[PDB]
């Protein structure tokens, strides 16, 4: 311990200020030239930030904090040029003179009067001076002021100047990730006018630079992935005009301000659109802003592009609608008939081979029941091209032999046969129609509907299946005739044929099952307008619903269609208008958790999952409203989906633990539909999870709600090795486990996985994070299934035909005008960079290196080399343009 | 002779968050819609307190008055 | 494990306060699942001689 002898400043400067109030009065010259004698050295032993350890800042206020309180209150004669040198001397130590009661008087020594420029003593020094102070100004003594009187005082008015140098300041100094520190200043300060502080920080960033936007462009969007609803309503908007005024990197308007239509206004991403319209600038960028403007987020865009410039600039509308649709055919047709596929695999029943020899002889199994599954060896494989002539023998037969339900069945398949197809797909239906039977034409004309599905073209909007409609007195002509329509025109939001199948619902003809489904027919074309909709549907729900209380083909159907109608909105308006109109008994209450958390598809709004539990969390409910929790359950399996990974972690782990542990009926029945609904990519934790409560079956229930969850247990997309689970629980599940009931389901299960090599994306997430829906096409299964009886008859019209979103599936073709590039890619395990050092390495996976129309797979950011430049969005999304420019030797 | 009829009803919902400046701004909600459209009800005041202190120690008593 | 940020940014304020959000409401969950169970039989006179 070296104290002592080389102590000068802990004694002249413990001196001087003491002799200040010894030299403030009779002494004109020492209180002012010591004051800047003191005010100067102690700045100067502050602007290097390598020696924190300050010989005055904490040696002075020992005996100057009592003086302060006497020197800068108890003078009450204070000049203009001591003020200047007092607050500028005193004002550095008082975040270290005052404890964390410092956060009310912030301003006792400063908000006397702040001298002049406060940063032309804080220049050079990053935040030890005064910038985490300031930071102390804008937490605590900004917010008590702007909780309700924003407009106010001099802490608003020279608050928003000084917090605007300040946040020039921040990237003035050294540019370093206190970039990143101006979002961390311009959101707490006046956190709900967030608007009002960014708009000097949308114009000050505007002139700032335009190398270092990129950065805090991320940053805005990461803060952007979770918010409350009125900071994701605010701040969206504020990351829209940041690449169209500062910079033009502008080719992510589109899926990027799909993130601001349904927040914000619709019409705004409609100004938004027309902002499309007007930055025309070459083709390369236009077009893979339009690419993604049919099949990739959304639709009904073929309105606004067929004005006077039809040529070739207003001439790719119909290219987008349906040609680079067809030109996606060809990636079916030429490229993955390459790849690995022939006409027919067929064999993954073939697979069930060695089982005949497990346990001496086989040929036992005669259950009529499988041979609805045995429909799926033809069906699910032949997506995407795979036409058969006479390979549909077995579905030929089996039409013709038995199963009414089954006929529809394999009539529907056919659709899915021919997806996407519009070129001679009615051609293929027409030899298989004409049978005059009702369950043939109402499964084949359903299936119409699907293979012109994604089209909307001129195919039939009132030529086919309403000519099949108007044919009913009777059975599925009158079911089966408004789905595959409104399943087609999903995208769509036009208002003349859903006013043509209106009267489908005001008709009050007392088929249960079709006025089921029109509420999801209705429901899968608008998310939108059109009240009537509501108001046509309530009608005769309270004409029917309350004149019974029975069965869910009530619950299950009707208030789904109110939901797809009013889906992804935080407003909660939505809710006080449905909950509020059909005030009602409770088994009509069933429909209070629909149309509330359906317009909640996914965000941070954890004070609605709290009331997603609290209200109606066990209670033990002796048989009354169980379906009630299982559909508030139904309702906690999205809000979790889009959250990218942070709540999934904390969905998995909730819903492990608390229902299928402690729970009954809301558990052991139905909760296993999170997994469900949750990923299709399939990864081993929730993957074997799951068979802790499949191979321990628990039979004493109707193990149909567990054989449910056996059957979207594979519910994963993306062919994987899980054909060890489900064909060693096939072997088990011939016997045991009945063939009367699940033989369809397991087989099911086990062909699905397999679908076709490719076109697994089904999952919602295009680009990094936005929906892109198949909310709409996925969501009525899920519903369909948690009970039984639509394992026969009625879900036989949803589990083969219900999700029908499937767009595409991977990110390799070229498109450099004659389509003859391949290139470089070079495919990794997606990014974590957030905020690190400069170039920060995107990915991690550097083994995997193909050229061309490689996969997609679960977590792939594929970038390129080889100087092509890629500048087309720099954000990928299956269709890239790819220019050409090698300027660096 | 009551038997106590007593509720457990609730468990009080004590995640303190976001949800404080939440339910804040939600109060300021009611503030455009309470008080513009109709909110006119009153209620009034020591009616209950006002037949206490008259009261009667004056009780009268008939022949085989009880009395402590 | 995804505190990414790995300095001191608002993110990691924002994303360990989701967290703590997600552990509330699960321990909150399950302190009403000990709670609304009226449920007595204790073993249906079975496993309880």
């Amino acid at each position: 311990m070296e104290e002592g002898g080389r102590d000068k400043a802990p004694v002249q400067p413990q001196q001087s200020p003491a002799a200040a109030p010894g030299g403030t009065d009779e002494k004109p010259s020492g209180k002012e030239r010591r004051d800047a004698g003191d005010k100067d050295k102690e700045q100067e032993l502050s602007e290097e930030d390598k020696q924190l350890q300050d010989e005055l800042e904490m040696l002075v206020e020992r005996l100057g904090e009592k003086d302060t309180s006497l020197y800068r209150p108890a003078l009450e004669e204070l000049r203009r040029q001591i003020r200047s040198s007092t607050t500028s001397m005193t004002s550095v130590p008082k975040p270290l003179k005052f404890l964390r009661p410092h956060y009310g008087k912030l301003k006792e020594i400063y908000e006397n009067m702040a001298p002049g420029e406060n940063k032309r003593f804080a220049a050079d020094i990053i935040s030890v001076l005064a910038m985490t102070m300031s930071g102390e100004r804008e937490c605590l003594k900004y917010r008590l002021v702007g909780s309700q009187e924003e407009l106010a005082s001099w802490g608003h008015e020279y608050v928003r100047h000084l917090a605007g140098e300040v946040a020039k300041e921040w990237q003035e100094l050294d540019d370093a990730e206190k970039v990143q520190r101006e979002p961390l200043l311009t959101l707490v300060k006046e956190i709900v006018p967030y608007n009002m502080a960014h708009n000097a920080e949308h114009e000050a960033c505007d002139l700032l630079m335009e190398i270092e936007q990129v950065d805090m462009l991320e940053k805005d969007i990461d803060e952007n992935a979770y918010a409350k609803v009125c900071l994701y309503l605010t701040s969206c908007v504020n990351y829209v005009p940041e690449p169209e005024n500062s910079a033009l990197l502008r080719c992510a308007l589109g899926v990027f301000r799909k993130f601001s239509r349904f927040p914000e206004a619709l019409r705004l991403a409609l100004m938004l659109n027309d902002m499309e319209l007007v930055e025309d600038i070459f083709t390369s960028c236009k077009d893979v802003v339009v690419q993604k403007q049919m099949a990739f987020m959304l639709g009904r865009h073929g309105v606004f592009l067929e004005l006077s410039e039809d040529v070739e600039e207003y001439e790719d509308l119909t290219e987008i609608m349906s040609n680079v649709q067809l030109n996606s055919n060809f990636l079916a047709l030429a490229r993955e008939l390459d790849i690995m596929e022939p006409k027919v695999p067929d064999d993954i029943y073939k697979t069930h081979l060695e089982n005949n020899r497990f346990g001496g002889s086989g040929s036992q199994v005669d259950s009529a029941r499988m041979n609805l599954a045995s429909s799926f060896v033809n069906g699910f494989v032949n997506a995407a091209f795979g036409q058969d002539k006479l390979l549909t023998d077995d579905g030929n037969k089996w039409l013709y032999k038995n199963k009414d339900h089954g006929m529809l069945s394999a009539a529907a398949s056919l659709g899915m046969i021919l997806l996407w197809d519009v070129d001679g797909g009615l051609t293929q239906i027409d030899k298989y129609l004409y049978s005059s039977e009702d369950y043939i034409k109402s499964g084949a004309l359903l299936a119409c509907g699907i293979v012109n599905s994604g089209v909307r073209n001129e195919c039939d909007p009132a030529l086919a299946l309403l000519s099949d409609y108007v044919l009913h007195n009777s059975n599925t002509m009158r079911l089966g005739s408004i789905f595959g329509l409104g399943l087609a025109y999903a995208g769509s939001n036009r208002e003349d044929v859903l006013t043509l199948l209106l009267p489908v619902m005001g008709d009050s003809k007392s088929s249960m099952e079709v006025a089921g489904v029109t509420a999801l027919a209705c429901g899968m074309i608008a998310v939108g307008s059109c009240n009537g909709d509501v108001t046509s549907t309530i009608l005769q729900t309270i004409m029917e619903k309350s004149e019974t209380e029975l069965k869910d083909t009530y619950a299950r159907w009707l208030p789904l269609g109110l939901g797809l109608n009013h889906l992804g909105k935080g407003e909660a308006i939505e809710a006080i208008l449905a909950a509020l109109e059909v005030v009602s008994e409770p088994f009509r209450s069933f429909a209070n958790t629909l149309v509330d958390v359906c317009a909640y598809a996914g965000s941070g709004n954890v004070l609605k999952v709290q009331q997603l539990l609290h209200i109606c969390s066990e209670h033990f409910d002796s048989k009354e409203k169980e379906e009630d929790k299982d559909k508030k359950e139904k309702k906690d399996k999205d809000k979790k989906e889009a959250p990218a990974d942070m709540g999934a972690h904390q969905g998995v782990a909730v819903l492990g633990i608390a229902l299928i542990a402690m729970g009954e009926e809301i558990g052991a029945e139905m909760a296993l539909r999170t997994f469900g609904h949750l990923l299709r990519y399939g990864e081993p934790t929730l993957r074997r999870a799951v068979p802790l409560a499949l191979a321990l079956i628990s039979v004493s229930n109707p193990r149909l709600n567990i054989l449910d969850t056996l059957s979207k247990f594979s519910h994963d997309a993306d062919p994987e090795v899980s054909y060890n689970s489900i064909f060693a629980m096939g072997m088990v599940g011939s016997g045991t486990n009945n063939a009367r009931l699940a033989a369809m389901l397991r087989q099911l299960a086990q062909y699905h996985a397999k679908d076709p090599n490719n076109l697994f994306m089904v999952r919602l997430a295009q680009g990094l994070t936005h929906l892109g829906k198949g909310t709409l096409t996925l969501c009525p299964y899920h519903s369909d299934r948690q009970l039984m009886s639509q394992v026969a008859v009625a879900g036989l019209l949803t589990v083969l035909v219900s999700f029908l979103d499937v767009r595409n599936i991977i990110l390799g073709k070229s498109h450099y005008v004659l389509y003859g590039l391949v290139a470089a890619m070079q495919p990794r395990m997606l990014v974590t960079f957030d905020e690190e050092l400069r170039p920060l390495p995107v990915s991690v996976r550097v083994g995997q290196a193909v050229d061309v129309v490689g996969q997609a797979g679960k977590p792939k950011t594929i970038t390129g080399f080889q100087t092509h430049t890629t500048p087309v969005l720099l954000a990928h999304g299956e269709r890239a343009e790819l220019a050409t420019e090698e300027f660096l030797p | 002779e009551v038997p106590k009829e007593k509720e457990k009803e609730k468990v009080s919902t004590a995640v303190l968050s976001i949800t404080a400046k939440a339910k804040k701004k939600e109060k300021e909600k009611e503030k455009k819609e309470e008080e513009k459209m109709e909110v006119d009800e009153a209620e009034k005041k020591e009616e209950k307190e006002k037949k206490k202190e008259p009261e009667p120690n004056f009780q009268l008593l008939d022949n085989p008055a009880r009395v402590m | 494990p995804l505190v990414t940020p790995h300095t001191q940014c608002r993110l990691k304020l924002l994303k360990l306060e989701r967290i703590k959000d997600y552990l509330l409401m699960e321990e909150e969950f399950i302190r009403n699942q000990e709670q609304m169970k009226p449920l007595e039989e204790k073993q249906e006179e079975e496993r309880s001689k």
